[PDB]
C-alpha cells in the first residue's frame, strides 16, 4: 500500500535523518547513496526490524510500527543471504510459501517455475554451501520472488552476476512486477539499473535525502551539486567560473553562450564564485563536425595524456585539475595532445558552493 | 606437505588424552570382564575356577532383574523425554532474557550443584505424612512413598528437578551459535515464535542435543542415588544399579556383580549406538 | 514497552521459584534446632545456628572443604586443557577422529563405576600415592574426559569454515588459529565444558569414598556423608542437608563468574554476498 | 601402633580410650584409631578389600556383632586359642554376660571379644497406661482399646525394608522356640518340624495385625527406627520399642519445645545456658529434675513377649573387637586388646559414652546406675538374649528374608512361611540373585 | 613469481576441467565469465585450498601443488568477507601484521595509512558486526592490501560500492600494484573494470578458457563467438546472413562489401549459416553523414517501439529478433514508426555456426 515514511529516524550510541516522503502503490523506488548512508538500514526499518526512534511510519492508512515483522506481508532479499544451510535449495525456495497455503499440488509447480525463471531448474538438488555466489544470490532472490507478497523489498538483490544474466534479471524483475504485487523499494548503486527500472528514484546521503525525481530529471536537472556529480559514473567534471552572466568563465577561457537560459538567472544574487558543471558525455572531438553545423563549438581541450581505452569509446584525462572527457572509438589519439575537443555550450549545470540549487529548470 | 603435516600434529595432539584414558582404565575393564569369565567370591578367595557364562545365564533367567530393568528403562524413557521438553523452555528463558544477567542464569544452575545425598534426603523428608512442607498438603494419612506408582512419580520428579540444569545448559550454549540473520529471515518470511522453532533454530543445534541426549540417558539409566536414599527397594522399585550394588558390595559376589555391570554396559551401549545412528551428523562425522 | 516487560517479569519468577523452593527447604532444614526438624512448616520458627558451629568444630570440615576447593580447580583446568586437544584434533582435523578413539571415549564414561572401584583400589595400594590428590585426581580426569570431549568436539566444528580459511591465508601457525581465531568464537563452548567437569568432580562420592583415607585428601562430598550427631543409626540433619548450604557457595561464585562468557550472537562473518 | 579401626559413629570415646591405654599406660607401644566410614556395610566392604590385598597393616579391628565369625570363616580375624600362650580365651570369657559371649563364638571357640552390647526394650507413655502389656497379642490389644483417641493408637515399631525388619522379626521368631537356620551353619530349621512351624505363623500374624491394626495406618510400611523414636516424642504414640538411647535423647530434646506433651519448658538453670551443640553435663542436678519430671509419662518394661510370661529373648547388637590375620606380628595386638576392654576403658565407654558396655558385674554398682536407670532390665535382657541367626554368610540372607517381608501390609500369615523358608534356603545354598 | 598452471582439473560430480596458462611477474590476469563457470575455485586452487584432482601447479623453480597454503605468502579476498567478528577493525586490519613481524611503532602507522587510503579513518575502531556491507568489503580488502606480500588474489574486491568511490578505489589499486605486486588475479564482472585495470583478461565458461588476449584484442577482435556475446555488455549478434561475396545480403539489405579484408573472409569458405555480429555502439540514427562522410550505409528504416533513456545515450530495441542499438541523445525518438538506422560497415567481424570461431583477424 501507500507506505508513507513521515519523519523517520534511527539512532546509535545518527544513522538516518528525517526521511519525510511517501511511496505510492505500484510504482518503484530506488535508493542510492555512496557508502553507509542509511540505506540498508532504511529497508531494515521499513520492515519489522530496527525499531524506529522518531516515531512515525504508516504502511497504508494504518499506523504499523513496533509490530511483528510477520504481520506486514513484506518480502526481502538482504545484502547478505540467509540461505538456511540445513535445507536444500528446493526447501529454501519453498520455505516462505509452505508456511502459507499448504497444498503440495502447488509448490511442485511453483518452486519449478520460479527456478526456471532465475535459470536454476537444473540445480534443485544441492544445498547451500555447495553453491557459488552467483547462485546463492539467485536463490535468496527467489525466496522473495516466490512469495507474491504485498510489498517487495530487495536490498542489493543482484550484486555479483555476469552481464547477460544481469540484463535478463533486470528484464524478468520488472516483467514480473508489472502484473501486480508491490510498491517495491529497490536498492542498488549501479547507475544503469536506477535508470532503466525505477519509476521514481531517490538519492540520499548520511540519512538526509537530496532528490526524489525521475531517472531523467536527475541526469538532466540535478539539484544540490552532489547528485549532480554522483550519478553518471564518469562523474560530471567541475570547472571554476566567475559571475559574468553573459560570458561566464572557463579555467582557460571566458567566452560562453546560451542566453536562452539566463531569463531566470536574471534574478540571482548568488556569490560570484560559480561552478560550471560540464558533463563529459556532452563533449566531442572537434575533428568530427566542429561540434555542430556551426563551426564554433569552443575548441578548448589541449592537455591530455592519460587516454584510457575502455573499448567502445575512450576517456581522455582532461587537464587545463583532474578532469575527464569521453571521445569516440575511432578517435585517432594515443597519448597525444592533438585532441582539441568541442564542448556543447547549450546545456551545462551552472552551480555554486553555498546552496547548489542552481537547477533552474522547469 | 599437508597430509603428513596434519596427522603428525594430530597424533601428538591426542597422545595425552587417550594415553591417560588407557593408563588407568584398560586394566580395570579387563579385570571387570575377567571376574565375569569365572565365579568369584571375596568371602572365600582362590576357592573358584573358570565357569563360563553361568553368571549371565542365571541373571537372565530370574525375575528379580527384569523387574529392576523394566523400572530403570521405564524411568529413563520418561525422565529424559520430559527433561528435554522442559530444558528447551528453560534455555529459551535463560537466553532471550533482559534481566537474566546472573539473576536467573545462575539460579537455574545452583539446583545442579547440590550434592546428591543432601538433595535426596531433602525429598525424602519432604514427602512423609506428618513431616514435610508439602506432604501435609495431601489429604489425611496419604503417605505416597509406601505404594509403587506415587513412589515412581516422586523418584522421577527428584530427577527432573535435579538434572534440568544439565540439559538446560547445553541447549543454551549450543543455541548461542545460531546466527542472527537466519532467525531474522525466518521472522520476516512469515514464521511465528513456534514455527521458527523446529524449522530454523532446532535443526541447527541438532549436534548440540546429541550431547544433552546422550550424556543424560546414560546417568539417568544407572540411577542409584535418588532411588536408594529415597525408598531403596520398597515394593519392587529398585533400579538396575541398586541390583548391581547389592550383589557386589554388600554380598561379596564379585563373579556376579561384574556380570550384572557388563550386562548394563552392553544395554546402554546399544542405546548409544542407536542415538549416534539416528542423528546422522554427530561428533566424528 | 510494558507489554514484553510483564510477561518477562512473571516468567522470570515462575522459574526462580520452581528451581529454588527445594534449595529453600534445604535451608529451612539447616536453620532449625534439633527438636522441630520434623513439623513441616517450610518457614522455620525458632531459628538457630547450632548446626553450622557444629559442623565447624576445629579441624573437621575445613580440611575436607579445602581438599575439594583445591582439587576441583585443578581437575577442571587439566580436563579442559588436555581434554580440548583431542577435541580440536577430532573436529578440525581429518584422520585421528576415527571410529576407534571415539568408540573408546564413548565406552569409557558409560561403564559402571561400581565394579571398577576395587581394581583401582588394589592398584593404587602398592603403585604409588593412594590417599592424596594425584591418586584421586587421575580417576576424576579419566572419567570426566569423555564429557569434555563430546562437549568440545560438537562446538569446535560449528565455527564457519571461511574463518578457518582466512586464518590460514594470513600465515597463522595452528598454535595461533587456536589462540586468536577459533577460541574466542567458541567461548560459549568452553565455559559449558569447564562447568560440567567442575560439577561432576565436585560432588561425586563413588570414588573418593573408598580411595581416600585421612585428612590428606578427604573431599567434602564424602566427609559430609559420614557424620555422627549423637547415635549410630541416625541422620544428623543438622550436619547433612546443612553442609550442602556451605558446599554450594563455590558452585555459586563459579557459575556467577563463568556465565559472562556465554554472550549472545557473536559472529557476523557470513556469506554477505 | 596397633591402629584399631572403629566406626565413625562412636569414635571420640574410642579415641579417648585409645589414649588412656597408650599414653596413660606404660610406654610399651602406642595405639590409634584410623576410623572407617559409617555406612555400616561400607565398613565391611572396606575391610574386605583391605584384607584381601594382604596389606601388612590393620592389626586389630572393630567388627559388628552380626559378623560373628563368618567374617573370619576363611581366616580373616584370627581366633583366640591361637594366642602366643597368652590369656586370650582365659580373659575374653573369664566372666562376661552370657549373651555377648555367644555373638563372638563361631562354632566351638571365640574369634573376637565383645566391647559394646545393646538390647531393645519397650518404651511406653506412662501418662495414660498403668498396665504395660507383656504379650504381643495383648500389646496390640491395648492399642485397639486405646483407638478411642486419634493418634495414641499409633503403634511405633521399626519395620522398614532393611535390617530393622529382620532384627524385629527374629525377636518374635525366637520368642517361641526355633532357630532360622539351625544350631549350626548348614540347614534351615524354620519349618522342618511342626514344633518349629507352630511359632513362625503366629509371629507373622502378630507382625501383620500390628501393621493392619484398627489404629495403625500407612507410613508403617516405610518406617525405620527414627520414626519409631520420633512418634513418641511428637505426642502420637503410646508403645514403641527402641534401643536404650531414647531416654537421653528425650531428656536432652524435650527442653527445646519438641516435647511429648509434658511441659518441660526448661528450668532457668539450664535455660540460663546457651550450651553448644551438645546439651549434656548440667552438673547432674538439672538432669535429676528433668528425669523426675519425665518420670510420670515415660515408662519402660522388659520386652513384650509372645509366650505366657516367657520373656521375649531380645536380639542383641553392639560391637566386638578382633585381631586380624593380616599382621605378621600379633602378640602386641593380643596384649593391647585386653587393655582396650579392661575395667576403666569399659567403664568410661558407657559412663560417658553411648554404647552400653559389658563386664562381669559392672551393671550392679552405684558407679554405673547414675546414667542408665534401665540397668535392672538391661542386665537381664543380656542373659537370655537370642542372637541374630548364626550363619556362614549374613549380608545375603537378611536382604532376602526382609525382601520376602518387604510389603509388610498383607503378609497373610499362614501362606508366606513356605516362601520365606525357600528364600532363606536359596540364600544359604548359594543359588539365585539377591533382590 | 611465475605461476604456471597446467591442466588443473577439479570436479566432484563438475568444476574447472582444463586450465593451462602462465602468469609472469607484474601483469594482472583478470578472470571474468558467467555465474557458475569457475573463478572462485580457480583462485582457491591457486591458493592451495580445495586440493586439485589432476593438475600440476607451479610457482617459480618448483612445483607447489601440495604444499601447505600457509607456506606460499599469498594474500586473498573472498567472495564472502570472512571477517573476524570480535576483533575491532583496527586489529582486524593489523592481523596479518601481527603474525610474522610485530614492531608496534610500525604496525600503528601502517594500518593508519591503510585506513586513510580506503576511506575508513572514521569507522576505524569498531567491530565488524556493527559495520555496513560496503565497509565490511573495504575492511576485507584492507586486511589484504597492507601486507607487501609475494602475490595477490582478489575475488570481486569491490562488489557493493558506489561508482564514485569505486573509481577512486580502482585507481588506487592500480597505483598499489604499480608499486609492486605479482600475479594480481582479479575476478570481476563489471565490464568497465575489466578493461582499465587488467593488462590481460581470461574469459571462461564452464571451466574451459576462451581467450587470454589483451583487453583490446578481445573487444576489437573476439574469438569463439562467445567472448563477443559476453564482453561489450549490450552486445548483439542475432543477425543471420547469406554470403554472396559481391552482393551478400542481410535481414535488411546490402551491408558487407569490404574488400580490404574480404580476402581472408572468402578464404574461410565455410558453411552458409554465417553470422555478421554487428555491435550496438556502431548502429546510429540518421544524423551523421553515413558510410564515412557519405551516404548509402543502409539506413535500416526500422519499425520497433522500445526506447531506454538512461542518461544522454539512449538504447533503442529493434526487431523488424530483440536487437539493440545505441543512439545519441539528440535524436528525439519515441515508441512509434521511427528512425532509419544506419550501420557503419567497417567493424563487422562476421561469425559462422557449427564451429563458432570465425576470428577473421590474423
Ligand atoms: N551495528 C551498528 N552499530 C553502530 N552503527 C551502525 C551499526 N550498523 C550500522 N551502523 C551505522 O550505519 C551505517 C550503515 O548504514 P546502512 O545500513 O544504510 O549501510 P549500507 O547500506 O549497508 O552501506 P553501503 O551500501 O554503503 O555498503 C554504518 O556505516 C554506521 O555508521
Ligand atoms: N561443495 C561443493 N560440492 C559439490 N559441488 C560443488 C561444491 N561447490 C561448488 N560445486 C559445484 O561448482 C559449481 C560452481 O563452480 P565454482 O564454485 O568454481 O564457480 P564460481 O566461479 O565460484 O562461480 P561464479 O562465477 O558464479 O562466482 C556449482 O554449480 C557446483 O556444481
Ligand atoms: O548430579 C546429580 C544427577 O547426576 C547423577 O550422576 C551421578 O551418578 C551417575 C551414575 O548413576 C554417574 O555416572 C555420575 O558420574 C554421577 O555424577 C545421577 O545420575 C542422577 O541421578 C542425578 O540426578
Ligand atoms: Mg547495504
Ligand atoms: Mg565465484
Amino acid at each position: 500500500a501507500e507506505i508513507v515514511l513521515d519523519r523517520v529516524t534511527k539512532s546509535y550510541p545518527a544513522a538516518v535523518k528525517e526521511f519525510s516522503m511517501t511511496i505510492a502503490d505500484g510504482e518503484f523506488i530506488i535508493l542510492v547513496g555512496p557508502s553507509g548512508c542509511g540505506k540498508s538500514t532504511t529497508l531494515n526499518m521499513i520492515a519489522g526490524l530496527e525499531e524506529i526512534t522518531s516515531g512515525e511510519l504508516r504502511i497504508g492508512g494504518e499506523r504499523v510500527n513496533e509490530k511483528a515483522p510477520k504481520d506486514r506481508d513484506i518480502a526481502m532479499v538482504f545484502q547478505s543471504y540467509a540461505l538456511y544451510p540445513h535445507m536444500t535449495v528446493r526447501q529454501n525456495i519453498a520455505f516462505p510459501l509452505t508456511l502459507a497455503k499448504v497444498p503440495k499440488a502447488e509448490i511442485a509447480a511453483k518452486v519449478e517455475e520460479t527456478a526456471k525463471i532465475l535459470d536454476l531448474s537444473e540445480l534443485l538438488d544441492r544445498k547451500p554451501g555447495q553453491l557459488s555466489g552467483g547462485q546463492r544470490q539467485r536463490v535468496a532472490m527467489g525466496r522473495a520472488i516466490v512469495r507474491s507478497p504485498k510489498a517487495f523489498l530487495m536490498d542489493q538483490p543482484l550484486s555479483n552476476l555476469d552481464a547477460k544474466l544481469r540484463v535478463q534479471m533486470r528484464a524478468e524483475i520488472s516483467r514480473l512486477q508489472d502484473r501486480l504485487g508491490t510498491t517495491t523499494v529497490y536498492v542498488t548503486h549501479d547507475q544503469t539499473e536506477a535508470m532503466t527500472l525505477g519509476d521514481r528514484v531517490v538519492v540520499m546521503l548520511a540519512g538526509e535525502v537530496q532528490q526524489i525525481g525521475t531517472p531523467d530529471e536527475l541526469y538532466s536537472s540535478p539539484a544540490n551539486l552532489f547528485v549532480a556529480g554522483f550519478i553518471g559514473s564518469p562523474a560530471m567534471n567541475f570547472f571554476p567560473a566567475t559571475r559574468t552572466d553573459v560570458g561566464v568563465r572557463l579555467p582557460f577561457g571566458e567566452v560562453t553562450l546560451t542566453p536562452h537560459m539566463l531569463d531566470l538567472l536574471d534574478k540571482q544574487a548568488r556569490p560570484e564564485n560559480i561552478i560550471v558543471g560540464i558533463r563529459p558525455e556532452h563533449i566531442e572531438d572537434s575533428a568530427l563536425l566542429d561540434g555542430y553545423a556551426r563551426i564554433r563549438a569552443l575548441t578548448f581541450s589541449v592537455r591530455a595524456d592519460i587516454v584510457e581505452s575502455l573499448g567502445a569509446d575512450k576517456y581522455v584525462h582532461f587537464t587545463t585539475n583532474q578532469f575527464i572527457a569521453r571521445v569516440s572509438a575511432d578517435s585517432r589519439v594515443r597519448t597525444g595532445e592533438q585532441i582539441e575537443l568541442a564542448i556543447d555550450t547549450t546545456k551545462l549545470s551552472i552551480f555554486d558552493a553555498a546552496t547548489g540549487l542552481n537547477l533552474t529548470r522547469d | 606437505d599437508d597430509k603428513k603435516s596434519e596427522r603428525r600434529l594430530a597424533f601428538w595432539l591426542i597422545a595425552p588424552a587417550v594415553l591417560l584414558m588407557l593408563a588407568v582404565t584398560a586394566y580395570p575393564i579387563g579385570y571387570a570382564v575377567w571376574l565375569s569369565l569365572q565365579r568369584y567370591n571375596l568371602a572365600e578367595p582362590h576357592d573358584t575356577e573358570f565357569i563360563g557364562l553361568a553368571n549371565y545365564v542365571t541373571v537372565l533367567t530370574d525375575g528379580y532383574w527384569w523387574t529392576a530393568f523394566a523400572v530403570t528403562l521405564g524411568i529413563t524413557v520418561v525422565s529424559v523425554a520430559i527433561e528435554f521438553a522442559l530444558g528447551l523452555a528453560l534455555a529459551l528463558v535463560m537466553h532471550r532474557t533482559i534481566f537474566g544477567k546472573g539473576a536467573v542464569r545462575t539460579a537455574i544452575l545452583i539446583p545442579y550443584g547440590i550434592v546428591t545425598v543432601a538433595a535426596s534426603y531433602s525429598w525424602y523428608y519432604a514427602w512423609t505424612p506428618g513431616t514435610g512442607y508439602l506432604a501435609n498438603l495431601l489429604p489425611e494419612g496419604s503417605a505416597p512413598l509406601t505404594d509403587q506408582l506415587p513412589s515412581l512419580a516422586i523418584v522421577v520428579l527428584a530427577e527432573v528437578w535435579k538434572t534440568t540444569p544439565f540439559m538446560a545448559l547445553l541447549l543454551l550454549a549450543g543455541l548461542a551459535l545460531v546466527p542472527q540473520d537466519l532467525l531474522n529471515a525466518a521472522q520476516v518470511d512469515g514464521a511465528g515464535p513456534w514455527k521458527r522453532l523446529t524449522k530454523v533454530i532446532l535443526p541447527m543445534i541438532k549436534p548440540a542435543i546429541l550431547v544433552a541426549l546422550l550424556f543424560r540417558t546414560l546417568d539417568a539409566f544407572r540411577i542409584f542415588d535418588n532411588i536408594y536414599i529415597l525408598t531403596g527397594g520398597s515394593n519392587d522399585t529398585g533400579s538396575v544399579s541398586i541390583l548391581g550394588y547389592d550383589n557386589l558390595f554388600k554380598a561379596f559376589n564379585v563373579g556376579l556383580g561384574s556380570a550384572i555391570s557388563v550386562l548394563i554396559f552392553l544395554s546402554v551401549a546399544i542405546i548409544a549406538f542407536i542415538y549416534i545412528k539416528i542423528f546422522g551428523a554427530a561428533a566424528p562425522g | 514497552d510494558a507489554r514484553r516487560a510483564t510477561w518477562w517479569s512473571v516468567v522470570n519468577i515462575l522459574v526462580i521459584v520452581y528451581a529454588l523452593i527445594p534449595v529453600l527447604w534445604i535451608l529451612s532444614l539447616s536453620l532449625k534446632p534439633t527438636s522441630s526438624v520434623k513439623d513441616g512448616k517450610l518457614i522455620p520458627t525458632e531459628i538457630t545456628f547450632a548446626n553450622y558451629k557444629a559442623i565447624f568444630s576445629g579441624d573437621a570440615f575445613t580440611s575436607a572443604l579445602f581438599n575439594s576447593i583445591g582439587i576441583g580447580l585443578i581437575t577442571t583446568i587439566i580436563a579442559v586443557v588436555i581434554g580440548g586437544m583431542a577435541a580440536y584434533a577430532v573436529a578440525r582435523l581429518q584422520f585421528p577422529g576415527k571410529q576407534l578413539l571415539i568408540g573408546v571415549a564413548l565406552l569409557i564414561a558409560m561403564f559402571p563405576h561400581i565394579s571398577l572401584v576395587t581394581p583401582i583400589f588394589n592398584m593404587w595400594r602398592g603403585i604409588g600415592l593412594f590417599d592424596t590428590w594425584p591418586g584421586l585426581i587421575i580417576p576424576y580426569i579419566t572419567f570426566a574426559l569423555p564429557l569434555a570431549i563430546y562437549t568440545l568436539s560438537a562446538f569446535f566444528r560449528e565455527i564457519p569454515w571461511d574463518l578457518e580459511k582466512a586464518a590460514k591465508m594470513d600465515g597463522a601457525t595452528p598454535a595461533q588459529a587456536f589462540r586468536k581465531v577459533i577460541a574466542p568464537l567458541a567461548a560459549p563452548g568452553i565455559v559449558t565444558a569447564a562447568i560440567l567437569v567442575f560439577i561432576f568432580a565436585w560432588n561425586d562420592l563413588l570414588l573418593a569414598l573408598s580411595l581416600t583415607a585421612t585428612q590428606r585428601a578427604i573431599t567434602a562430598p564424602v566427609a559430609i556423608a559420614n557424620f555422627t550427631g549423637s547415635s549410630q543409626f541416625e541422620e544428623p540433619t543438622g550436619s547433612i542437608a546443612a553442609g550442602a548450604m556451605v558446599i554450594t557457595i563455590p558452585i555459586i561464585i563459579f557459575v556467577l563468574i563463568f556465565q559472562r562468557r556465554i554472550v549472545a550472537g557473536l559472529t557476523s562473518g557470513a556469506v554477505k554476498g | 601402633v596397633i591402629n584399631y579401626y572403629t566406626p565413625a559413629n562412636e569414635e571420640a570415646t574410642f579415641k579417648a580410650v585409645a589414649n588412656r591405654c597408650n599414653e596413660q599406660l606404660g610406654g610399651r607401644f602406642q595405639i590409634a584409631q584410623r576410623n572407617l566410614p559409617k555406612g555400616a556395610d561400607d565398613q565391611r566392604l572396606q575391610l574386605a578389600r583391605r584384607l584381601t590385598g594382604n596389606d601388612k597393616s590393620l592389626d586389630v579391628m572393630a567388627l559388628d556383632v552380626v559378623w560373628t565369625a563368618e567374617f573370619a570363616e576363611a581366616g580373616w580375624a584370627v581366633p583366640l586359642s591361637e594366642d602366643p600362650a597368652g590369656l586370650a580365651e582365659a580373659d575374653a570369657t573369664e566372666n562376661t554376660l552370657p549373651g555377648p559371649l555367644e555373638t563372638a563364638r563361631w562354632q566351638d571357640e571365640l574369634y573376637a571379644a565383645p566391647i559394646t552390647t545393646n538390647t531393645q526394650l519397650l518404651w511406653y507413655r506412662a501418662d495414660l497406661m498403668p498396665a504395660p502389656p507383656t504379650t504381643w497379642d495383648g500389646m496390640l490389644d491395648e492399642a485397639n482399646r486405646l483407638y478411642r483417641e486419634g493418634g495414641p493408637s499409633w503403634i511405633a515399631v521399626q519395620g522398614k525394608q532393611y535390617e530393622g525388619m529382620v532384627v524385629w522379626f527374629n525377636t518374635l521368631l525366637q520368642s517361641a522356640g526355633g532357630q532360622v537356620l539351625s544350631d549350626d551353619g548348614q540347614r534351615v530349621t524354620l519349618t522342618d518340624t511342626p514344633e518349629h512351624r507352630a511359632a513362625t505363623v503366629k509371629a507373622l500374624r502378630i507382625i501383620k495385625s500390628v501393621a493392619t491394626a484398627p489404629g495403625a495406618d500407612p507410613s508403617i510400611t516405610q518406617t525405620d527406627e527414627n520414626t519409631a523414636r520420633l512418634a513418641l516424642e511428637q505426642g502420637k504414640a503410646a508403645l514403641e520399642v527402641n534401643w536404650p538411647y531414647v531416654l537421653p535423647s528425650l531428656l536432652e530434646n524435650a527442653v527445646k519445645g519438641g516435647v511429648s506433651f509434658l511441659p518441660l519448658d526448661g528450668d532457668p538453670a539450664l535455660q540460663g545456658s546457651i550450651n553448644d551443640v551438645g546439651t549434656f553435663s548440667p552438673t547432674d542436678e538439672q538432669f535429676d529434675i528433668a528425669f523426675d519430671a519425665s518420670k510420670k509419662v515415660f515408662g519402660f518394661a522388659p520386652y513384650p513377649g509372645v509366650n505366657p510370661d516367657e520373656p521375649a529373648r531380645v536380639t542383641l547388637g553392639g560391637l566386638n573387637l578382633a585381631v586380624a590375620s593380616t599382621s605378621q606380628h600379633k602378640a602386641e595386638a593380643f596384649e593391647a586388646i585386653r587393655c582396650l576392654r579392661n575395667v576403666e576403658n569399659q567403664r568410661y565407654t558407657s559412663i560417658e559414652g553411648g554404647l552400653p558396655a559389658v563386664r562381669t558385674s559392672l551393671y550392679d554398682d552405684p558407679a554405673f546406675q547414675k546414667k542408665y536407670p534401665q540397668y535392672e532390665i538391661i542386665r537381664q535382657q543380656l542373659t537370655n538374649a537370642a542372637v541374630r541367626p548364626a550363619t556362614p554368610v549374613y549380608q545375603a540372607v537378611s536382604t532376602r528374608m526382609s525382601a520376602t517381608l518387604a510389603p509388610i501390609s498383607d503378609i497373610d500369615p499362614e501362606r508366606t512361611a513356605d516362601e520365606l523358608t525357600e528364600a532363606v534356603q536359596k540364600a544359604i545354598d548359594g543359588k539365585g540373585l539377591i533382590p
